[PDB]
RNA sequence: GAUAGUGGCCUACCAUGGUUUCAACGGGUAACGGGGAAUAAGGGUUCGAUUCCGGAGAGGGAGCCUGAGAAACGGCUACCA
RNA sequence: CGGUAAUUCCAGCUCCAGUAGCGUAUAUUAAAGUUGUUGCAGUUAAAAAGCUCGUAGUUGAACUUUGGGUCUGGUUGUCCGGUCGGUUUUUCAACCGGAUCUUUCCUUCUGGCUAACCUGUACUCCUUGUGGGUGCAGGCGAACCAGGACUUUUACUUUGAAAAAAUUAGAGUGUUCAAAGCAGGCGAAAGCUCGAAUAUAUUAGCAUGGAAUAAUGGAAUAGGAC
RNA sequence: AGGGGAUCGAAGAUGAUCAGAUACCGUCGUAGUCUUAACCAUAAACUAUGCCGACUAGGGAUCGGGUGGUGUUUUUCUUAUGACCCACUCGGCACCUUACGAGAAAUCAAAGUCUUUGGGUUCUGGGGGGAGUAUGGUCGCAAGGCUGAAACUUAAAGGAAUU
RNA sequence: GAAUCUGGUCAAACUUGGUCAUUUAGAGGAACUAAAAGUCGUAACAAGGUUUCCGUAGGUGAACCUGCGGAAGGAUCAUUA
């Protein structure tokens, strides 16, 4: 039995059937169509700079209610435009209209984290400087 | 190939540098050179006794059978003078720890010393380049008659 | 478990142990093959040839008593056909059913059925081929098939 | 079809081991499977076992005294290279003590540590614990 | 004929072949090839622009001079940018 | 988790983990027997073509030399250390070979060397001997070549030859240790001296041993073999 | 596109019922239902179980055939059939009880002989949606069929059983 | 022996078209997802109050309804003689 075949001469079948299957494997698919380079708004790369256009508050998804504080950002690189998340509790007033942005990818691998509906990436620096860095006062933001 | 009259075309066809003196008289008349091969093969009695010409026979010829040494079954005879060999063997696939069926077909000369049919197993030897993609020279035709002696049935 | 149906049948005759002579037979193995020759010169298929000589006479089979096949036996002397009998056969099916389906048109079943034999006479050409009974280029078609019936 | 012969004996005397049986009745009956017998019996495996004559492939009798539990074919004939063995064995036998892998080499059928002894390897066969 | 020489390499005359479901041909490559690298029961999977070995290229395409050796660009001639 | 006792937010204090490091992002490998050759599933979770025919492909019953015997090489356990913790045989073993003889050719000759005695030509150096060898006309040829003559053809497996160095596995060696490096080490410390190993890579080609397994070929108008 | 057009009846009319009811119920009623030439190629086209082969466990049935019964009846005296009756046997549609095997279980004599993993083979699946969609082929007179994505989206969708 | 010059040859390039590929403005249109205190019903889950499905055709405001054939994944493993 078994659906394959097993002769000691088969080999070509077991290749290619093997090949066909592998497809169906979204991972595989996605490094081979090259959708990281093709769609996706970072160009398949860990980080990308952006000009913030607007800071817009975006509500959570059921079980929680908080309005989240994200920022409408358009990419340096290509132009196409993102949502990012400002993470902890001040952060969204260090932002501003008009600056350059550093956004890194949220941790899902190009899905939605937790409740925040639309949005797949973080902000990481402001003008330059590390939000975190900011946020613990170990640095200041150098105006724009 | 060859197919009939030898002084066939625009040029007249002699074997280069051999020459038949038209005053003493000789017994062929016309000198025929030859040569064996080596490697154990044997020249044929086709190629010594024949009136055919060809530079490219590894016998009559100018071309030295040297290098490799393939054998195959006869595929395509169509083209003159030449042929098409295919050389089945088994390719080893190792992650699946079996064999794939494969091909190759090898263009080569025939020399008009031999008779050959669609099917025949042909031993073929390596030479220097002879066309764009021939490099090999019939040197033995191993299916001999088939069954030619006994075709018809009727005891 | 049968080549065109679903059946899974097993009917089939039982060949005994002893390939020498049967202790009660007599005779000759002589006269066996010449009453075999005399049932092919009258006009008959090895097959029917072996039933006959089961029933009417003392024969087992004639591999048995002659030392021989009767296909064999009838080649010996130049009797086996043009074609063998089995294909023959075969096509001689396929040409009633050919007749029949030029008489009715909408018989699909027997349209159906015609396929299979034809597919089985392509299988025993092939075999013939391979085998070199059958000229190596003998091919089986339509009126070509109705004139070798006829 | 039947496709394998030995293959089809060996499902049936490991039919007849789980189910308790001392003898089995093998139906086509091969060189190779006497082989294949042969080899369990010098190990022990198995009890007498006989070859009735059909005048037609055969019919073999295997007596089983129940040490036996488990035979099997490894279908695919695959060419084992004499460092290869060890793998196979790792594979398919339940310890690194006992069982066999049966093998056809050249040198004829053998388990797999005679093989060893003589220094010879071919085509694997089957296996047996 | 040309070449250092073999060869449709090119030319004349002739023949109609050659490859292909054991994927020819076409398309893609975010492809230089290999040694190798990461992982690490066994089997594998992914990567290899990069120190060694081959190969290409000197903005793009051509064309050549000198020379044992270059169709060279820290040589020349042209066109396009 | 957060709607008034928040072990989850923001801090303070305690505590845990890793530590000159630790975190985040995106790939990628392991986890994944969630790509399955090893090794997955398909009645109901995703999944059996509506059904049959059918070229390629893959796969395909059994059957040809098996059995005995005769010697003969080894190779470790044994039987003592016969010995100066090591080393030699026998009582013995299983194990791997080699030669044969069994109705058995192992490719065959045209010759070179016939080693050897199948020999026996003088028969004796000589314990009463078939212990032993100066010795050459008939001739065993396997002790090797050098040439034919053609050898069914593979797959498989064997040992060998090649698969550059670095990398990898790995021997040696107190870079103070280590990652490394290919150095070093010993003297009278007057000069001497080990080194710089090995092993892997299987795809393809080459070489040879094997002849189970799997295929192919021969004599049926015999135009068959001697 | 012809022929046929009794019944039943997508559309339609049309009478009720309902808040609405061009829905269920009622009455009519073209197309269709039947057929002849073409087309179409799909169904829960389902046993939701691919095909060939081997082996493992009892039990009665039943259909097709075949054997052995001085078995019963038929009766035109032996009869000879036929029909029964019993026993065996191949092939089939199934079924019943146990699983010592499987399985998530429902259940399964295969869905068994699978971590004690290899009889031969073809096809199909790889979380749920997006979607049998978009697009490009191709086949159809047309309806449609075969082929068949991705972006994006989502922590479940599901299966069998439980109280 | 230089300029110059006749024919070639290799052949960059340029003018006007055509073609394939990938992009890119894009008046409008038709989608799907997310958020699920809007509106109209209640299609499905109980025989879901006309049993559900499926193929197909017609019809509708919307679930949907109605033919014809099928399937229990049905509410029936059931009526001997
Ligand atoms: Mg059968
Ligand atoms: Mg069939
Ligand atoms: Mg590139
Ligand atoms: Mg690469
Ligand atoms: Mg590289
Ligand atoms: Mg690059
Ligand atoms: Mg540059
Ligand atoms: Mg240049
Ligand atoms: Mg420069
Ligand atoms: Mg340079
Ligand atoms: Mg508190
Ligand atoms: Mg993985
Ligand atoms: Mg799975
Ligand atoms: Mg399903
Ligand atoms: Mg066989
Ligand atoms: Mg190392
Ligand atoms: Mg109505
Ligand atoms: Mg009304
Ligand atoms: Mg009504
Ligand atoms: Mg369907
Ligand atoms: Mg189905
Ligand atoms: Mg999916
Ligand atoms: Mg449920
Ligand atoms: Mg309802
Ligand atoms: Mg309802
Ligand atoms: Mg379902």
């Amino acid at each position: 039995g078994k659906g394959k075949p097993r002769g000691l001469n088969s080999a070509r079948k077991l290749r290619v059937h093997r090949r066909n299957n592998r497809w169906a494997e979204t991972t595989y698919k996605k490094r081979l169509l090259g959708t990281a380079f093709k769609s996706s708004p970072f160009g398949g790369s860990s980080h990308a700079k952006g000009i913030v256009l607007e800071k817009i508050g975006i509500e959570s998804k059921q079980p929680n209610s908080a309005i989240r504080k994200c920022v409408r950002v358009q990419l340096i690189k290509n132009g196409k435009k993102v949502t990012a998340f400002v993470p902890n509790d001040g952060c969204l007033n260090f932002v501003d209209e008009n600056d350059e942005v550093l956004l890194a990818g949220f941790g899902r691998k190009g899905k939605a984290k937790g409740d925040i509906p639309g949005v797949r990436f973080k902000v990481v620096k402001v003008s330059g400087v590390s939000l975190l860095a900011l946020w613990k006062e170990k640095k200041e933001k150098p105006r724009s | 190939s060859t197919e009939l009259t030898v002084q066939s075309e625009r040029a007249f066809q002699k074997q280069p540098h051999i020459f038949t003196n038209p005053k003493a008289k000789a017994n062929r008349k016309t000198k025929r050179w030859y040569k064996n091969v080596g490697l154990g093969f044997k020249t044929p009695k086709t190629a010594i006794e024949g009136s055919y010409i060809d530079k490219k026979c590894p016998f009559t010829g100018l071309v030295s059978i040297r290098g490799k040494i393939l054998t195959g079954t006869v595929v395509s005879t169509r083209m003159h003078r030449t042929i098409v060999i295919r050389r089945d063997y088994l390719h080893y696939v190792p992650k699946y720890n079996r064999y794939e069926k494969r091909h190759k077909n090898v263009p080569a000369h025939v020399s008009p010393a031999f008779r050959v049919q669609v099917g025949d197993i042909v031993t073929v030897g390596q030479c220097r380049p002879i066309s764009k993609t021939v490099r090999f020279n019939v040197l033995k035709v191993a299916s001999a008659t088939g069954k030619a002696n006994k075709q018809f049935a009727k005891f | 478990g049968r080549m065109h149906s679903k059946g899974k049948g097993m009917s089939s005759s039982a060949i005994p142990y002893s390939r020498n002579a049967p202790a009660w037979f007599k005779g000759s193995s002589d006269g066996v093959v010449e009453q075999i020759i005399k049932y092919a010169r009258k006009g008959l298929t090895p097959s029917q040839i072996g039933v006959l000589l089961r029933d009417a006479h003392g024969v087992t089979q004639a591999k048995v008593i002659t030392g021989n096949k009767i296909l064999r036996i009838l080649k010996s002397n130049g009797l086996a056909p043009e074609i063998p009998e089995d294909l023959y056969f075969l096509i001689k099916k396929a040409v009633s059913v050919r007749k029949h389906l030029e008489r009715n048109r909408k018989d699909k079943d027997a349209k159906f059925r015609l396929i299979l034999i034809e597919s089985r006479i392509h299988r025993l050409a092939r075999y013939y081929r391979t085998v070199s009974v059958l000229p190596p280029n003998w091919k089986y078609e339509s009126a070509t098939a109705s004139a070798l019936v006829n | 079809t039947r496709t394998s012969v030995l293959a089809d004996a060996l499902n049936a005397i490991n039919n007849a081991e789980k189910t308790g049986k001392r003898q089995v009745l093998i139906r086509p009956s091969s060189k190779v499977i006497i082989k294949f017998l042969q080899v369990m019996q010098k190990h022990g495996y198995i009890g007498e076992f006989e070859y009735i004559d059909d005048h037609r492939s055969g019919k073999i009798v295997v007596q089983l005294n129940g040490r036996l539990n488990k035979c099997g074919v490894i279908s695919p004939r695959f060419n084992v290279k004499i460092a290869d063995v060890e793998k196979w064995t790792a594979n398919l036998l339940p310890a690194r003590q006992f069982g066999y892998v049966i093998l056809t080499t050249s040198a004829g059928i053998m388990d797999h540590e005679e093989a060893h002894r003589k220094h010879v390897s071919g085509k694997i066969l089957g296996f047996v614990y």
